[PDB]
DNA sequence: CTATCCCCTTAAGGGGATAGGGA
DNA sequence: TCCCTATCCCCTTAAGGGGATAG
């Protein structure tokens, strides 16, 4: 049976698996007409034929997790034909990332536009400690995580095609909930776009709340709005398998000539760069191609999303096996010989270095290592004086100490 | 209308003009005075594609762009 | 707006754009990652001009391009 | 003092003669705001400084006649301090071709918008011989020729910056003015686009009336327009001087390069090589870039205008020296060796291998030669048959033979 | 119906020299 | 007598069209 594709209760086109295994789509015309007119994803340009190309397996297929071991999981619950894209799609389909829709071609089903049920203390324990050991919903990243709908001041589950508003994160790394909570506060603190996060505690269980920026309330606040968008990864129709650059995933030249053709193209393209630096303060390796959107926009605009599923490698070292010159960034910079990544080893000359061939204003450059330069102190305070009273201590320490030790570099220069 | 920001939203854009017309790349081509080959690489390699060109296959296609703020 | 048919009265158009905002050829071509010479170029030879450069000085200019009908 | 330049009874920018002997302009500021703003000339693209080069003298240049005796003549009438062009539009400002208004800037001096002077049969017949051995009218071209006002039934002159409706010739070539009645005739009824002629007979003079196809009533029927245009020696800021290709002026590739900008390109390109063909067919020779001409449209667009100023060479030939093999096209065709251009040599594989470099539709170049191979003959019977009864036999005779001949050489192959 | 493919001959943007342009 | 911008030099690279055909 297809796959009938909505995006905000309109028709936008069909999934079909064929006999042969091979997965089509093939816009509505009456979307190809709309108002609302978009791709699905840039890797699926709007025409008019049976679409064929590896791209449309490859994004439905990055709706789902990574880990096809929670794919498992899935076809567990949920009673799945397959671990295939389009067998588990047909079941939580509600819900995905992004904007979309999948509901049946029989499956119409008019399922509550707006339902919720008001979880209680227990129900989110529950709900939360769940996923360690009507809810059709999807989320893709690297590690386990489910989604809640947050509404007056209760934490309520979705009803129907109804949508969340927070993608609740549960701990794995030791206290992951806290290290992203952390390095997010640091990163609105340093002017970085990010979304608004808290935590959540249920009993024993802990757990992080991060407001989702696909997600507007309508003008009346009678309807949840779902923002289409995608990740690089899906833009370019690649496969999850290859999100990291090292296993042939989009680098910055990609992404930055990319981004040359956004809505916001030079504040973008300034922003990512600031955030390659960013990351490197606070020894992020986590910067992958499916770690970075892409909003889309009527007629195939898009512009750069928050950042997103930010975490500091650094809470990782010593005690352990890694160590600070263990630590490599996802994404490489251009270095004297050939190209740099190891965090320990980088330094603002291979920034410059990068931002002389992709030709990013090299003042541009100068000027947020300088921001950064002199930002990073002040920062760390107004961070450290937020974190509630049960906060580790080793997580801040951890953090904040090596930020600085990098900090140097970048003082002794700006 | 909906504004374009790249050669790639553009080529996209055209073709489906081009499409939703019934055109193919071969007609519009003659019209002009290019090859059917120009048509196939602007469609899908816009990125280094001439503006002579691009105006050629524009014309074919019985359109026109201008100019406005990204806002 | 204005329909545009050419790569002359393009180039045209947006040098216009420039000059009445006070904007050089030079600091358009830093914000951007081109030559300044490039865009000397695509103002006075704008018929073999590349589409990347092209999009590249329409965002410099904080401007956008849409397709129409030519009536 | 500088020359406010008018259109329609808008300010367009100003005109001024430095000390040096400079010619310079400046569009006003609110003309480059304007709705229905343009360039004077495409040789002259808006912008906000003065404007320094050459074609600024050559636009303006190009309004006056072709002739310096012409000019004197008019430095005599008008009494003019100079023979240069600064000085001579300073007196017949006004109804200039194209659409521009050259008045003064000490000189609001308002022109009657709306006023004209009925014309007796003796008045006329006046005009008319006057030129052979308020009236601030500019008329640009090959031969000696006036313009005036027809209105209701009778021929007036208009008073002020009052447009004129009818380019009125004068014989000279022994009767010019009816070689040009028939070729025009002929090309309407050959589906090309030309300006409706007729015979104005006063007293004794013969002269001959084109509708000027840039002027038009408004809506109201209250206000004559003048529509803007320019030849193709202005849109190449080129000086009248070089008209002709064989002097350097711009020939078939020029033109047709240029066309592909215009509105109408693909029909442009279309009918420009088709009157290629019958400019070869009538054996007229006058085709020079000062006989093409472009409207210019809000923005800066331009489509092809009417055909106009066309003749036949071919009343002059046998009695006098002249003769078919010393008939040349004004612009060359490709040829085997180098390119070809007298007319009797000429043939279809000519325009042929023409279309081949300029890349024009090879199908539609075999089109055009054919329409022309199977409707010559039925043209000549019904532009025959319209000539009124006291039309030079001769002058048909000679023109409908010569074509006839040329035409041969068509059906004989399509 | 598109899309590479062998071959091309007028040469993109640009490396950053570089010299009149105009106010 | 000075910023602005139309050019101008040398190498990597090479529009695309030109025309035979390959999924």
């Amino acid at each position: 049976p297809k796959l009938v594709t909505w995006m905000n209760n309109q028709r936008v086109g069909e999934l079909t698996k064929l006999a042969n295994g091979a997965h089509t789509f093939k816009y509505a015309p009456e979307w190809l007409a709309s108002r609302y007119a978009r791709p699905l994803s840039l890797s699926l340009p709007l025409q008019r034929g049976n679409i064929t190309s590896d791209a449309v397996f490859n994004f439905f297929d990055n709706l789902l997790p990574d880990s096809p071991i929670v794919r498992d999981r899935i076809v567990k619950r949920y009673h799945a034909k397959s671990r295939q894209p389009f067998d588990l799609l047909s079941e939580i389909g509600r819900d995905s990332v992004g904007a979309v829709t999948l509901i049946p071609e029989d499956e119409t089903v008019t399922h509550p536009i707006m339902a919720w049920e008001k979880l209680t203390e227990a129900r989110l324990e529950e709900v939360l400690t769940a996923y360690k050991a009507d809810f059709r919903i999807s989320v893709a990243g690297a590690q386990e995580k489910t989604a809640l709908l947050r509404i007056g001041n209760d934490w309520c589950i979705p009803k129907g095609i109804t949508p969340t508003t927070h993608i609740i994160k549960l701990p794995i790394l030791s206290q992951s909930v806290d290290n992203e909570y952390y390095c997010l506060l640091l990163a609105k603190e340093l002017g970085l776009n990010v979304p608004d996060a808290e935590i959540i505690k249920a009993g024993n269980v802990r757990a992080l709340a991060v407001e989702r920026f696909d997600r507007r309330w309508n003008a009346e606040r009678t309807v949840l709005l779902r923002l289409p968008q995608e990740d690089m990864c899906q833009t370019f129709g690649l496969p999850s398998s290859v999100k990291y650059e090292s296993d042939g995933g989009p680098g910055i030249a990609r992404i930055m000539a990319f981004l040359m053709g956004s809505s916001e193209a030079l504040k973008d393209r300034y922003d990512f760069m600031k955030f390659q630096v960013f990351q490197w303060l606070i020894g992020a390796t986590q910067g992958h191609a499916k770690n970075f959107s892409v909003f889309i926009q009527a007629g195939g605009s898009y512009r750069l999303t928050p950042f997103y599923d930010i975490i500091s490698a650094f809470p990782v070292l010593g005690g352990t096996g890694i160590h600070i010159s263990d630590l490599k960034l996802a994404m490489g910079l251009n270095a004297s010989k050939g190209k740099k990544t190891a965090i320990d080893k980088i330094y603002p000359r291979h920034f410059l270095a990068t931002a002389k061939v992709l030709r990013f204003p090299e003042v541009q450059m100068h000027e947020i290592l300088s921001d950064f330069a002199r930002m990073i102190p002040a920062a760390l305070d107004n961070v450290k004086t937020s974190l509630p009273t049960d906060f580790p201590e080793n997580v801040v320490t951890a953090v904040e100490s090596n930020v600085l030790r990098l900090h140097g570099r970048l003082s002794r220069e700006y | 209308f909906q504004k374009i920001y790249s050669p790639t939203q553009l080529a996209n854009a055209m073709k489906l003009v081009r499409q939703q017309n019934g055109w193919t790349q071969s007609e519009l081509a003659k019209k002009i005075g290019i090859k059917q080959a120009t048509i196939s690489n602007f469609e899908n390699n816009p990125d280094n594609t001439t503006l002579t060109t691009f105006f050629k296959i524009l014309q074919s296609l019985e359109l026109s762009m201008t100019l406005c703020d990204t806002k």
